[PDB]
Formats: C-alpha cells, structure tokens, sequence
C-alpha cells in the first residue's frame, strides 16, 4: 500500500481529515515526489495552515528540500503565506536556507514584493544582505524591480 | 555579460517547467507541481558571447500575480509552448500572442513557437498548421522534447537570437 501518493495529494488539495486519518495508518510524513517535495512543501506551497501544523507536529521535516533546494519556508515565501511562514519558524526552520541558485526566502519574498513577509523574515534573523550566486542581494532587487517600498524597508 | 529576461508562456501541462528543468539542470521531469512559479537563471555561451539567461516559468495563471505581470511588461523574450498532443493548447497560442502583443504594446515582440512533447508516438497537433501559424506571426517554430532534451537548447538559443535582431 502507497500512502505516501495519498497523503502528499491529500496535502496538496488541503483535506485535512484525510491528511489525520493516513498518518493515523503510518503513511510517512516525510514522503516525497520524484522532485523531493514533501507533505510540507505542498502544504505550504498551496496555503494550508491547519495542515502544515499538524504535519509540523507529527515530525515532519521542516528543512526539507526540493531537487532544486527549496525549504517549505521557501516556498511559503514566494506565494505570500504569512501565518504558514510563520509557524515553519516557530519549529526551527532556517530563515537564511539557500536553494540550489543560492537563493534564500529573503530574496524570492523580496522579488514576489511579499513586503510582509520580508517584514518578518528579517525580524527572524534573515540577512539582508546575502548574496545568491550570481551577486544579488534583496537591495539588488528592489532597485532591479523599482519597488520603492522594499527599498524603504531595507534601510529606515 | 548580457542578462536576456526570458518569459515561458502556454497552457498548463504541455512541458513549461520540464523545458526549463532540462535546460539548467539536464533532467527530465515527470511530476513537477503546476503551479510553482519561478524563476529560475542559467550561465549560458551563445555565439560566443556569455550571457545570462533570466527564465521566468508561468504557473498558477487561474490566479493573479504581481512578479509575473512585471516579467510580463519588463520581458524582453517569450516561448510560446504548445503540446502536440493537445489541441487546446494550440489554439491557446492565439489568446498568449495577442496578451504579449498588448502588454508590450508593439505588433513585433522577439517571440519563438514552441511545439513540445515531440517524442510522443500520437500527435493531435499536425508541424503544417504549427509551421503556417509561426509562418503567419513572423517567428520560428521549433519542435521539442523535454523528456529526450530534442530542440530545447535550439528553442532558448533562438530567442536570444530573436532578441539581438
Ligand atoms: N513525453 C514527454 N512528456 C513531457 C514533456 N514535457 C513535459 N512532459 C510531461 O508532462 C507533464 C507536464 O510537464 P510540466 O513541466 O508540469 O508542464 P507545465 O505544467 O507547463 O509546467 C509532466 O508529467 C512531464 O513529465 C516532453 O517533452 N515529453
Ligand atoms: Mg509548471
């Protein structure tokens, strides 16, 4: 039996009692896709507050990350899902995690204009001034962008 | 080194985000999620001239985004992809030139017809309606697959191509 295809769908489409009873039958919380995405990741990506929780505590790895070196917290991040950005912290998800392009959660927020969330990032330790491997920092993007607001933001 | 912003545009499920995947990374995925949308950057030498290579990979489009409609207005390249087993897809293209046309306000944007999923044995989609549609929008069409990486590098190379005329 592949409980493991039937919880990620069930993280992705946001049923959360389908979600409870598959862990409830020892489908594993750290199951993956052929490109590495978890429960989480799905969870996460697609907004889904209640499960990220209840996945978070059932072990759930909150680091985990995709084939192109994506945290939940990453993804979080570039669609705007505050609370879920949030609580990924609260259980001890790294603020400064790089993706394979040496991107962290800082710039994907920055670049989306996710200002909130770059807000909040920052206050958790996020360092606005790492550079992903190509040199751009989230002041690069903000003057990239002509987003005067985030400009703001990473100084006064 | 010149950057090109390079927008990928078409329909859900015909190969976006696999024809990005094999272009950085060489590999072919099956099950990518299809609605993560990002951009993702690659080092590449064209002509002899190392550039930098901005992709921005369209998901999600059923909802609105603002990071998508600035690679939108700022884009300076767009692959529309096509699959050629999916006639919707096809007939999408239509609606996908006439945005870029009205966004970029100019009836001449550096744009490449995309026709993906090439190693499939069934093909809904015939090369003769593809070739006279890129033939009538004064573009290339180039056939690709994803999977078998066929054309992939052809299809980004000639829009960089595109973008120097
Ligand atoms: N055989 C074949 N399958 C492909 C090709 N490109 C994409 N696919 C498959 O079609 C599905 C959709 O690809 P995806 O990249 O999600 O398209 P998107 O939704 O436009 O980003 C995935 O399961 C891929 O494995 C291709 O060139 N050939
Ligand atoms: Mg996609």
């Amino acid at each position: 039996m592949d409980l493991g295809k039937k919880l990620l769908e069930a993280a992705r489409a946001g049923q959360d009692d389908e979600v409870r009873i598959l862990m409830a039958n020892g489908a594993d919380v750290n199951a993956h896709d052929t490109f590495g995405f978890t429960p989480l990741h799905l969870a996460a990506l697609y907004g889904h507050l209640e499960i990220v929780e209840v996945l978070l505590k059932n072990g759930a790895d909150v680091n985990a990350d995709d084939s192109y070196g994506r945290t939940p917290l990453h993804l979080a991040a570039m669609r705007g899902h505050l609370e879920i950005v949030e609580v990924l912290l609260k259980y001890g998800a790294d603020v400064n995690a790089a993706d394979e392009e040496g991107r962290t959660p800082l710039h994907l927020a920055a670049k989306r204009g996710h200002l909130e969330i770059v807000e909040v990032l920052l206050k958790n330790g996020a360092d606005v001034n790492a550079q992903d491997k190509f040199g751009k920092t989230a002041f690069d993007i903000s003057i990239d962008n002509g987003n005067e607001d985030l400009a703001e933001i990473l100084q006064k | 080194m010149t950057e090109y912003k390079l927008v990928v545009v078409g329909a859900v499920g015909v190969g976006k985000s696999a024809l990005t995947i094999q272009l950085i990374q060489n590999h072919f995925v099956d099950e990518y999620d299809p609605t993560i949308e990002d951009s993702y950057r690659k080092q590449v030498v064209i002509d002899g001239e190392t550039c930098l290579l901005d992709i921005l990979d369209t998901a999600g489009q059923e909802e609105y985004s603002a990071m998508r409609d600035q690679y939108m207005r700022t884009g300076e390249g767009f692959l529309c992809v096509f699959a050629i087993n999916n006639t919707k897809s096809f007939e999408d293209i239509h609606h996908y030139r006439e945005q870029i046309k009205r966004v970029k306000d100019s009836e001449d944007v550096p744009m490449v017809l995309v026709g993906n999923k090439c190693d499939l044995p069934s093909r809904t989609v015939d090369t003769k309606q593809a070739q006279d549609l890129a033939r009538s929008y004064g573009i290339p069409f180039i056939e690709t697959s994803a999977k078998t990486r066929q054309g992939v590098d052809d299809a980004f190379y000639t829009l960089v191509r595109e973008i120097r005329k």
